[PDB]
């Protein structure tokens, strides 16, 4: 990370880390905290 | 010292006494725990009557003072546990041991009273022990401390006293 | 009619793994099961499993005992670089950037500076 | 326990040090939750504790926030607030009160405690350097 940054300096539901289908499945069951569908 | 403690732990009492003798022959000194182990070995030696064993314990204690080694709680507790095995003959020596241990400035533990009570329960000493212990808070000092209350309760059952 | 603590006494005195296991088996005589929830919380707190209250968000972290002057003034590590050239400009900027980094320790900042030193030395 | 009661109890050891205590002018405890009933119950708990410990407390309700996001299938998240301002409390009283109310923080509720300590000017700044 540091090494690659140094040279450069000189010059879907990824929010929850779930598959987009799965987030629906979890949220419908009420499993996610505070995710109420409206 | 460690060799003696090991043999005493694994019931090689005669060998422990012998190794104590070459320990003395080497002009070396023994520690407190080894003296406790030698007390255990002396009492567990077979074919000796109470008087000779008690004299041998006194002789070990004389050696211990001669070596400038100060006794601790475990020494007196070992003496009383060892002494439990000799039933009625042991009662006055048990009081003498407790009085000496108090006089030297070592505080009694629960295990001490446990051993004394179990020696006499084979009985009014429990009243004096309770009178001394009332209101006092204890800390872990001896492995047999947890056995005190049980034994004490047994006394209360044998005497049939509810206030105790 | 006299208490048991008065009478004749011996009168003979006047005033490694073994120790570890001895202490461990002393620990046992007062080893009882937990009696309620508060005792369980106390036991876990002593074991360190539970957080301390009130919460301190920087608990267990001291940043190697570093001081602010070690984080904010990092220009002492630029002495071996050119003192008035364009490299001085670039390194002054780099140390300004590092001094405004709250996520890095002093060691990481100085090793960044050392990497820059080495890279320029080769070039 | 009708008869069998503990005869004496080990009160914890609280030693009065010599170092002077911290002084807090204000202490704002903002509790956030997905449920208004939990926040109301926690408000009642905290207020009762504050009155009994002698701390001066004032409660209000900051505005609710809504996060709406569509994957059409639409989801929503509610964030409700309750702000408890304690005033004129020392370091030890504040610390113990916070320990209590944070150990008793209900499920799903977070806290943000802002402490405004009172301090004096450094002796270096009392007069200019000559």
């Amino acid at each position: 990370a540091d090494e690659r940054l140094r040279i450069n300096s000189l010059r879907v539901k990824r929010r929850w880390r779930l598959s987009r289908i799965v987030f629906r499945h979890l949220a419908d069951h009420g499993q996610l905290s505070g995710i109420q569908r409206a | 010292c460690t060799m003696i403690r090991g043999m005493v732990k694994h019931r090689a009492y005669e060998q422990a006494l012998n190794l104590y003798t070459e320990l003395l022959n080497n002009r070396l000194h023994a520690d407190v725990y080894t003296f406790n182990a030698l007390i255990e070995a002396t009492v567990c030696a077979i074919n000796e009557k109470f008087e000779e064993k008690w004299s041998k314990i006194l002789e070990l204690l004389r050696h211990m003072v001669a070596q400038k080694v100060k006794p601790n709680l475990q020494t007196f507790n070992t003496i009383l546990k060892c002494l439990r095995r000799f039933h009625v003959f042991a009662r006055s020596p048990a009081l003498q041991v407790l009085r000496e241990m108090k006089a030297i400035g070592i505080e009694p533990s629960l295990a001490t009273y446990h051993h004394i009570i179990r020696l006499f329960d084979q009985s009014f000493i429990i009243y004096d022990i309770m009178n001394e212990l009332m209101g006092k808070r204890f800390s872990p000092k001896d492995p047999d401390d947890d056995k005190f209350f049980q034994s004490a309760m047994s006394i209360c059952s044998s005497l049939r006293d509810l206030e105790l | 009619r006299k208490n048991i603590f008065t009478g004749k006494r011996l009168n003979i005195f006047d005033m490694s793994l073994w120790d570890v296991e001895f202490a461990k088996q002393l620990a046992t005589v007062n080893e009882q099961p937990l009696q309620n929830g508060f005792e369980e919380l106390i036991q876990w707190t002593k074991e360190g499993k539970l957080w301390e209250f009130p919460i301190n968000n920087e608990a267990g972290f001291d940043d190697d005992g570093s001081e602010f002057h070690e984080h904010i003034f990092l220009e002492k590590h630029l002495e071996s670089f050119p003192k008035q050239g364009p490299i001085r400009h670039f390194m002054e900027l780099v140390t300004c950037g590092l001094s405004k980094n709250p996520y890095l320790s002093v060691k990481q900042k100085v090793e960044h500076i050392e990497w820059f030193r080495n890279y320029f030395n080769e070039k | 326990l009708h008869v069998d009661v503990p005869k004496d109890l080990t009160k914890p050891v609280v030693t009065i040090s010599d170092e002077p205590d911290i002084l807090y002018k204000r202490l704002s405890v903002l509790v956030k939750g997905h449920d208004k009933a939990v926040l109301d119950s926690y408000e009642y708990f905290a207020v009762l504790a504050a009155k009994e410990l002698g701390i001066s407390i004032k409660v209000h309700e900051p505005p609710r926030k809504i996060e709406r996001f569509t994957l059409r299938v639409q989801y929503e998240m509610r964030t409700l607030y309750r702000c408890l301002e304690l005033e004129h409390l020392t370091g030890s009283t504040a610390d113990v009160y916070l320990e209590y109310i944070q150990r008793n923080l209900p499920e799903g509720v977070a806290m943000e405690v802002t402490k405004t300590q009172l301090e004096q000017l450094p002796e270096h700044i009392k007069e200019p350097i000559w």
